[PDB]
């Protein structure tokens, strides 16, 4: 009856240190639709974060796209934090240049 | 264009 | 080729958070073109694709009146479903609808849709014949016999074979420069050690449209669909999509594997293999 959100964290374009890009977090195949998504930069959250319009797949499960402008760099680390009724506590997924 | 809705 | 126009409505009751919420999103293939949120400031259907804005005000008022109507029914159907299933108020529920039509390369209707789902599970659905229905469970039957009694299928069928089929092309016409174009995937393979004995080969595919795509990992020309890990195709956020297939391999045996990418923008499929040496 209730499906947990399926997470993926990636950049819009190939990562290039020092070059501007977008940080996306695609949560999909979850139910119900209520869900909270944050974008992190060294474990403090990013404020200017927007998201697509609530849509869903043929199997009825929902999916949203969260994202923010950002510049991947040497040191700086980024991750996606997700909250949904099926999670006891926030699920954090670090952004991996190769994923 | 959106269709008309019927009620269940 | 062949396209499709699809709308996705979502009605949600939220006890003690105010009256139900209605959301609507529309798509032409893998492109959303309109959107509506009963919570948003506006209270009107909004354009979410450039090529739509050029419709007249007449067009938008029509759509907005509709979405307002949907907003109105929302709390009614949700109450009805509550009756139909013998549930109390306390809980929070969801009523989903998906109406649309698929057109073939010719432009004739390949098949329309009109189906709902309550709380994630199937509720009722217009059969492929566009004349009869299918009720998920006993409660759903209520809606079935009620729609039959009222030839509801008739009106839906008239829309699917009429309005839907006639409109999908106008959107494709105006959307021409983008909807009727295919951007092939930019592919490349990467090597990632996992141990002294195994490496992970990852086949990339990015910046492509439409969303449909096939990545296959072959070993000696043998499909390796079992040891292949596929990430669910995702949105780049700019219109195009991404995807990658990964397979673990014994060090050295790298050249044993080849990646196959299939997209409708590639007359001849892309076939690549990892490259390190020298």
């Amino acid at each position: 009856i209730q499906r947990t959100p399926k997470i993926q964290v990636y950049s819009r374009h190939p990562a290039e240190n020092g070059k501007s890009n977008f940080l996306n977090c695609y949560v999909s195949g979850f139910h119900p639709s209520d869900i909270e998504v944050d974008l992190l930069k060294n474990g403090e959250r990013i404020e200017k974060v927007e998201h697509s319009d609530l849509s869903f797949s043929k199997d009825w499960s929902f999916y949203l796209l969260y994202y923010t402008e950002f510049t991947p760099t040497e040191k700086d680390e980024y991750a996606c934090r997700v909250n949904h009724v099926t999670l006891s506590q926030p699920k954090i997924v670090k952004w991996d240049r190769d994923m | 264009t959106t269709p008309e809705s019927a009620n269940l | 080729g062949s396209h499709s126009m699809k709308y996705f409505y979502t009605s949600m009751s939220r006890p003690g958070r105010g009256q139900p919420r209605f959301i609507a999103v529309g798509y032409v293939d893998d492109t959303q073109f309109v959107r509506f949120d009963s919570d948003a400031a506006s209270q009107r259907m909004e354009p979410r694709a450039p090529w739509v804005e050029q419709e007249g005000p007449e067009y938008w008022d029509r759509e907005t009146r509709n979405m307002k109507t949907e907003t109105q029914n929302a709390p009614v159907n949700l109450r009805t479903l509550l009756r139909y299933y013998n549930q109390s108020e306390a809980g929070s529920h969801t009523l989903q609808r998906m109406v649309g039509c698929d057109l073939g390369p010719d432009g004739r209707l390949l098949r329309g849709y009109e189906q709902y789902a309550y709380d994630g599970k199937d509720y009722i659905a217009l059969n492929e014949d566009l004349r009869s229905w299918t009720a998920a469970d006993v409660a759903a039957q209520n809606t079935q016999r009620k729609w039959e009694a009222a030839d509801v299928a008739e009106s839906m069928r008239a829309y699917l074979e009429g309005q839907c089929v006639e409109w999908l092309p106008r959107y494709l016409e105006k959307g021409k420069e983008t909807l009727q174009r295919t951007d092939p995937p930019k592919t490349h393979v990467t090597h990632h050690p996992v141990s002294d004995h195994e490496a992970t080969l990852r086949c990339w595919a990015l910046g492509f449209y439409p969303a449909e795509i096939t990545l296959t990992w072959q070993r000696d020309g043998e499909d390796q669909t079992q040891d292949t890990e596929l990430v669910e195709t995702r949105p780049a956020g700019d219109g195009t999509f991404q995807k990658w297939a990964a397979v673990v391999v014994p060090s050295g045996e790298e050249q044993r594997y080849t990646c196959h990418v299939q997209h409708e923008g590639l007359p001849k499929p892309h076939t690549l293999k990892w490259e390190p040496h020298h």
